[PDB]
RNA sequence: CUCAAAGAUUAAGCCAUGUGGUAAUUCUAAUCCAAGGAAAGCAGGCGCGCAAAUUACCCAAUCCUAAUUCAGGGAGGUAGUGAGGAGGGCAAGUCUGGUGCCAGCAGCCGCGGUAAU
RNA sequence: CCGGACGGUGGCCAUGGAAGUCGGAAUCCGCUAAGGAGUGUGUAACAACUCACCGGCGGAGUAACUAUGACUCUCGCCUCGUCAUCUAAUUAAGUCAAGCGUUCAUAGCGACAUUGAUUGUUCACCCACUGAACUUAGUACGAGAGGAACAGUUC
RNA sequence: UCCGUGAUAGUUUAAUGGUCAGAAUGGGCGCUUGUCGCGUGCCAGAUCGGGGUUCAAUUCCCCGUCGCGGAGCCA
């Protein structure tokens, strides 16, 4: 999401003008919570497409509605949210200018052009999902660095999408004509001062898994080394306990694209610690671990982690991506306040791609299980199955 | 893509109880979470229904059943294509059909469960084929389509139609002496009833089937190479162009076998029709021109091949892999060791075993002579011969079960023996059984191996000995002789009702244990292959069968088996690549070298 | 040898080294093989690598297929050329350097081989033995 | 997007056809033609029409 | 109802089956291999593709082939398989409910932005 | 060497579950010879061990997209380059112990502090090979996944 | 790495004698004009971060941070 604006009106305490520009399919679903009934948005399209009847006719223009919302189409797989309305009715002539006046008017969305949504209901838990996100689901945890001799991206996933949350950058070692000029060493230093900073800002670095480090060159390595060397100087245990989240990859090119090089070529990469598969992975093995010595310490299933849960015995929540993307909206609420619950009585959270073969695993089981801290028998019991 | 693939699910019922798990197996599916199909219950026959339509393929109820009563399977869509009958829901289907051909003899061999004997009765016109749906009714005009682009199709015609009445000789072995008694009265009746062809028919199928003294006894009475041996008669016999056999080795000793493959053989020079069902090799290779093989999992499935060479099809058995199906049927290869591939012991143990004198065990109808012979400790010898020559006597002298007319046997050693023929008669559960023989053997990875997981005698173990079945019997018999320490252990024709893989197991296990133990044991065999393994010595008995017989000492593996086979005149060159035995005809220059060379058989050895 | 290579093989002359182009003698599409390597050979400062009958060796498709040439395959050597003695006393040798392209396992790539095949390659590789009309 | 696949089939709401006198087939549907548009005329408004609903 | 075209177009692409010896031939004094050696006609299958049927019956007819008959013949003959439109050009005023440049129509012209010929 | 190791009670709050033994302080009472609101081993959670303590023993801006920059404004080093193409192949030590190590400082680690191509190529980077193979054995162990050796044999 | 050389409003760059800081553009402000824009009137800097000296420091020292040029030998 990028917002273009948002002001608060002085007339209306309450609600928002909210200008905001969707950008993927995650977006789109961010939108949905926001926008009610009886909000009015004003986008464009691309009507005059008359009859005839007097003159050929047509003229063409590029005509903007300020609809007045009463319904949706949804459609998260497909990637597809529309909304139904009536127009406003802009008598005032300052909006609406070129529309028929009575006569329905809808909205496909498009990552194309923004629109302005006049909202009569906007509440915190919307402002917390349009500016940290609203991935409830949680597809990503990644974040990168590309750096070459001479120019370096910190780049970065978020909180919801594949989708940068802040492009950082220092000044980089560009193998002068002395030993590498000693510039080298203090600014690739500060880089990391950096990047620590906006990282344990912008996250909550419990969040995120993964730095990828990736150069053509030595750099890479180097700077891994770097890293740990001031880590040890801070005693910045944050970073210390925690082999894996960083992760040292090569490429050619090292701009924007360069993470693109990494991830897709299976020269570092593949389904090993890329960190947004990490604590995925480690946590469904224990589950597992547990379930196969029928040990009462991992349940699993939707009707089953709800009622392991009902004893408080869970610690690492195993949630997906196939049963919240294969189609359904509402449920993933449920399953929500459900890892909130389980942890108001113990545990992390893991969501697990199962476009893989663990995601898999897990969705053989309703795509939803659990590793409980200690063992509570009987869990399925009370509850009624196995 | 990706390739195609399939879910079937096969559940035994005998292994579910619904009520101790509850109906678990839908509770757990995650497809009726959602509010599919997967698992149906089936109120009225109180059994769980699974659909392989909407069966996910995960595999979660498979687990979580506490038996083990359910299996699913993924395949490439190999089954699908060939669906000739199944039996029922979540039941035995059978796959393809064997080609049945005119003048030939089209052999069939595969382990059990295949649907050998299911292929028969569909080719007999006994069963219709279902094909895998409601067909029932009789609708062999759907079969005839199902089987177009088979050469399978014009054979239905023909049964329809009723040109032809197929002929069979019934395979199961057990069941037919309650069958039948007399046929009627006693095996002269039905010979002479049935005899439709010449007057010379009656003498002369007796003569070469070694039938005179059984004539008179009834059927009931017979003995297992006796009974099979009269159905065999019946199918010369009868006047027809088809005639069906279904496992005409079983029970029968080495001798009778081979005579029995010949007679049978006879009906493709009059240009009839013949098929035959097999689980021996060496039968098998002489009866047939062509040859079946039949593959799969023992009750689940089992596929027949396109119709192939009897050399060709023998070879590709022996690899235990099939290319155009692409499965590996058997999990491991069959191997005999070398006798070079053997430890090197200085034997002897205390000097030398015990040693019998000369007997003398005579009924007053059959006599059996033993010469003296010498036993060593940790020794295996096997004991071969036909069947009524009193290799059964002599064990059970050695047992202490027969007392010699002359001769005397008293041994001081503990002695465990396991008999021939095995009916039930010991009341009580197969657990309560071996346990009281003992337990620890039953701890052994080796005995879970060999018996327990292949079988699932987990679930044997509340089933009565009299509810039993036949093969599943005798592997366990012969684990139980092994259950208690003796000096010396003594079995009678472990082979019996067991297919290729389970009388492998057998050989392996005979041969591990003695040989750890440093214990001796006497096996007594009609199975080429199984002797071969087993043994560093062999007995071989001789003379006329019902009559008298003669026994001899031990002798090394090479020596004994020349004298043996001499007596069929069948050499077994070898085979370069399978290393199997490779048969060869009578008057020749290669087979008529080999007999100034003294060579029967062939191993990994030296020699011309 | 190696993988898959059931029984021992005693020494024969080694009439191939590195470099050397057999004939492909089977029916894959390939016409030649050029070879690169041999397996189980050892190291000594100098000397190439060099196979003899029943060895497996590495090798590219010189001339063929395109779909067999710019890659690296396993072969095996079934008829050689330099003179080689068996135990029996006999120096004997082909008319020509051949091998068939094969799996690390020494699976036939192809289903024929065409020419004849010495003893010794038969009693190494049973596919081999297969696919062999004469033999020696 | 596929999304939308099938979107108004599947949001027509269903009306059962409804029972009417079976139309004779063959010569006797031609003669009922033949009478419908020849013989016993029907209306001419201006000139003629064959089905309008209200005019 | 009688009359019957029919796997040529794609791939003249590929085809299951219908006194003596010897593995085995109508033996002779890309397939089966006792390792020696021997072997684009009907139906029907695979494949191919947009694309074409049955493993049937028969000599009765029409004629053909062999010698003074009435033998032979899937040449041949019988059977089986195998018939949318209602805006205009077009002719129907199209009317009633759902849809809103979404779904969809529409050979072209054009329809579709709640009152849709 | 061994016996005994006990009642208030499973102290109190934090408590998902913490009954002495992850944690925040607080250390009492009765018992009787002596038995800690509890040394270490703890099943989640008591137990069940234990022990203490009684005792038996030249520079920048520009984006109806990121980037670039049509436009406005001002006075072959890195390199073995990247993509192809030709190759099977191508420069053609130790101390301290805070920490990790999911439970535990030292299994394994430890901050701070401190005592044949290609090239002249070395190098570097690929392509291949191989102590190995064979039985021992798909064995022992393992829910599986997987996976030994000693003996004997050939290289 | 040394020795040289810089940096001023959104941006590029003029400037001083120790007491005084600009231009140009870009922007924000109207008017033009059908309406935007060109045009035409109007508008607005912590002089890189830093410490020191002095009555008074943008101006005079000292350091860093960055961006530049110039060297780079006989192995
Ligand atoms: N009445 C039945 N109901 C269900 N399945 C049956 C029935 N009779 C036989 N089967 C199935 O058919 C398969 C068996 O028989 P067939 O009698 O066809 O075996 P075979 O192939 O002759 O084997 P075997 O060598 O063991 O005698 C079995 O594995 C069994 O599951
Ligand atoms: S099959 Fe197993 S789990 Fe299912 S009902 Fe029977 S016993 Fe229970
Ligand atoms: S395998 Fe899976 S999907 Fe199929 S029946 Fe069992 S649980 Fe249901």
């Amino acid at each position: 999401m990028k917002v273009i604006s948002l002001k608060k009106d002085s007339f209306n305490k309450g609600g928002a003008v909210i200008t905001l520009l969707p950008e993927d399919k995650e977006d789109l679903f961010t939108v949905y919570q926001i926008v009610d009934k009886d909000d009015e948005l004003i986008f464009k399209k691309k009507f005059t497409s008359k009859l005839d009847e007097a003159g050929k006719k047509k003229s063409t223009d590029l005509v903007k509605l300020k609809i007045k919302v009463i319904s949706e189409d949804f459609d998260m797989k497909d990637e597809y949210l529309k909304y139904k309305g009536v127009t406003v009715t802009d008598e005032s002539g300052a909006s609406n200018v070129d529309i028929p006046v009575g006569k329905y008017l809808s909205f496909t969305l498009d990552y194309v052009y923004p629109f302005t949504i006049i909202k009569q209901n906007f509440n915190k838990f919307m402002q917390k999902l349009l500016n940290e996100a609203c991935n409830i689901e949680y597809k990503s945890d990644t974040a990168a660095v590309v750096l070459q001799e001479g120019i370096a991206h910190v780049c970065l996933v978020t909180s919801s999408s594949t989708i940068l949350k802040q492009k950082i950058e220092y000044s980089m070692p560009k193998k002068k004509r002395t030993t590498d000029v000693l510039k080298f060493d203090e600014k690739t230093e500060k880089f990391y001062k950096a990047i620590y900073s906006a990282m344990k800002k912008d996250l909550n670095f419990d969040k995120l898994k993964t730095i990828i480090l990736c150069s053509p060159g030595f750099y890479a390595k180097i700077l891994m080394d770097k890293i740990f060397q001031y880590a040890e100087e801070e005693h910045n245990k944050k970073i210390l306990d925690n082999k894996g989240m960083f992760f040292i990859a090569h490429c050619s090119t090292g701009y924007l694209q360069g993470i693109n090089e990494v991830l897709k070529n299976p020269l570092y990469a593949s389904k090993l610690q890329d960190t947004k598969y990490s604590k995925e992975i480690m946590v469904m093995d224990e589950f597992l671990l547990h379930l196969n010595k029928d040990d009462d310490k991992a349940w699993y299933g939707e009707k089953e982690v709800v009622k392991a849960a009902e004893y408080g015995a869970i610690s690492y929540l195993l949630l997906t991506d196939k049963v919240l993307h294969s189609d359904n909206i509402a449920q993933r609420e449920e399953y929500l306040k459900l890892m909130d619950s389980v942890e108001s009585n113990g545990g992390k959270a893991l969501v697990l791609s199962t476009l893989h073969s663990l995601g898999e695993e897990l969705d053989q089981l309703t795509g939803i299980a659990c590793i409980l801290k200690y063992p509570l028998p009987d869990l399925d019991e009370d509850d009624g199955e196995e | 893509m990706s390739d195609k693939n399939s879910r079937i699910a096969i559940v035994s019922a005998d292994k579910c109880k619904p009520k101790k798990c509850r109906q678990e197996c839908k509770r757990s599916c995650p497809v009726v979470k959602t509010g599919k199909l997967c698992i149906e219950v089936t109120p009225t026959s109180k059994i769980a229904f699974i659909s392989e339509i909407l069966c996910i393929g995960c595999g979660i109820c498979v687990k979580k059943c506490p038996f083990d009563a359910i299996q699913i399977i993924n395949l490439p869509t190999n089954l699908e294509a060939h669906v000739t009958h199944r039996y029922s829901a979540n039941s035995f289907k059978l796959h393809r059909l064997p080609t049945p051909r005119p003048g030939q003899v089209l052999g069939l061999v595969g382990t059990n469960g295949i649907g050998k004997s299911t292929a028969l009765k569909i080719l007999a016109g006994k069963q219709k084929p279902n094909l895998g749906r409601f067909d029932d009714p009789p609708e062999w005009q759907e079969i005839i389509k199902y089987f177009r682009g088979s050469e399978l199709q014009n054979y239905f015609t023909k049964m329809l139609e009723d040109d032809i009445k197929a002929i069979i000789k019934p395979q199961y072995v057990d069941n037919i002496p309650r069958a039948i008694k007399g046929p009627v009265q006693k095996v002269g009746e039905l010979l002479k009833l049935r005899m439709e062809k010449s007057p010379e028919d009656v003498k002369r199928y007796i003569k070469i089937l070694q039938l005179e003294n059984v004539l008179k006894r009834d059927i009931e009475k017979l003995s297992g190479g006796e009974l099979q041996r009269f159905a065999i008669g019946m199918s010369c016999v009868q006047e027809a162009d088809v005639y069906m056999f279904d496992e005409p080795s079983s029970y029968l000793d080495v001798k009778q076998r081979l005579n029995a493959a010949q007679i049978i053989r006879s009906l493709l020079a009059p240009t009839k029709y013949v098929i035959c069902v097999e689980h021996d090799l060496s039968v098998l290779d002489y009866l047939s021109d062509f040859v079946c093989i039949i593959y799969g999992v023992p009750s689940v499935y089992g596929v027949v091949t396109l119709p192939a060479s009897v050399r060709e099809g023998i070879n590709i058995f022996l690899d235990g892999h099939i290319p155009a199906e692409n499965l590996r049927f058997r999990t491991e290869a069959l191997q005999f060791r070398i006798a070079d591939a053997t430890e090197d012991l200085q034997n002897d143990s205390a000097s030398r075993a015990f040693s019998y004198p000369s007997l003398k065990k005579t009924q007053g109808d059959f006599v059996l002579n033993v010469e003296e012979g010498e036993f060593s400790d940790s020794e295996i010898l096997v004991m071969m011969g036909e069947n009524g020559t009193g290799k059964t006597t002599l064990i059970k002298l050695l047992a202490g079960a027969l007392k010699p007319d002359e001769g005397q046997d008293i041994p001081k050693l503990n002695v465990s023996m396991k008999p021939q023929k095995i009916a039930p008669k010991f009341p009580g559960t197969v657990r309560q059984l071996f346990f009281k023989k003992i337990r620890g053997q039953f701890l052994n990875p080796q005995f879970q191996t060999d018996v327990v997981k292949p079988l699932r005698i987990d679930d044997i173990i509340d089933q009565e000995v009299q509810h039993l079945s036949g093969g599943e019997l005798q592997r366990v018999a012969i684990v139980l002789a092994l259950g208690i320490p003796a000096d010396i252990y003594l079995i009678d024709e472990p082979s019996a009702y067991l297919d290729s893989e389970q009388r492998i197991i057998c050989s392996k296990v005979i041969r591990r244990f003695i040989l750890h133990n440093k214990k001796t044991a006497f096996i007594v065999e009609h199975d080429f292959i199984m002797a071969t393994y087993l043994a560093d010595k062999v007995i071989v008995f001789e003379g006329i069968p019902s009559k008298n017989a003669h026994a001899r000492a031990p002798e090394s593996l090479l020596t004994g088996c020349n004298r043996f086979l001499k007596n069929l005149n069948v050499t077994f060159r070898r085979d370069p690549n399978s290393f199997r035995p490779r048969i060869n005809k009578l008057d020749s220059q290669m087979d008529k070298e080999q007999k100034s060379s003294g060579n029967y058989f062939f191993l990994d050895n030296t020699g011309i | 040898s190696g993988n898959g290579a059931q029984g021992t093989k005693f020494r024969i002359s080694l009439g191939l080294p590195v470099g050397a182009i057999m004939n492909c003698a089977d029916n894959s599409g390939a016409r030649n093989l050029y070879i690169i390597a041999v397996k189980g050979s050892g190291s000594r400062l100098n000397r190439l690598p060099a196979a003899s009958l029943g060895d497996m060796v590495m090798a590219t498709v010189k001339k063929g297929k395109p779909e067999l040439r710019k890659k690296v395959m396993p072969a095996i050597v079934v008829r050689q050329a330099k003179s080689w003695r068996r135990r029996d006393g006999v120096f004997l040798y082909f008319e020509d350097n051949a091998g068939v392209i094969a799996n690390p396992k020494g699976e036939m790539k192809g289903s024929a081989i065409t020419g004849p095949v010495g003893k010794e390659c038969a009693d190494l590789w049973p596919r081999v033995a297969s696919n062999s009309g004469v033999v020696v | 997007s596929l999304a939308r696949a099938g979107k108004v089939k599947s949001q027509t709401p269903k009306v059962e056809k409804t029972e009417k006198p079976k139309k004779p087939k063959g010569r006797a549907y031609k003669r009922l033609l033949y009478t419908r548009r020849f013989v016993n005329v029907t209306l001419v408004n201006g000139k003629r029409r064959m089905n309008p609903g209200p005019s």
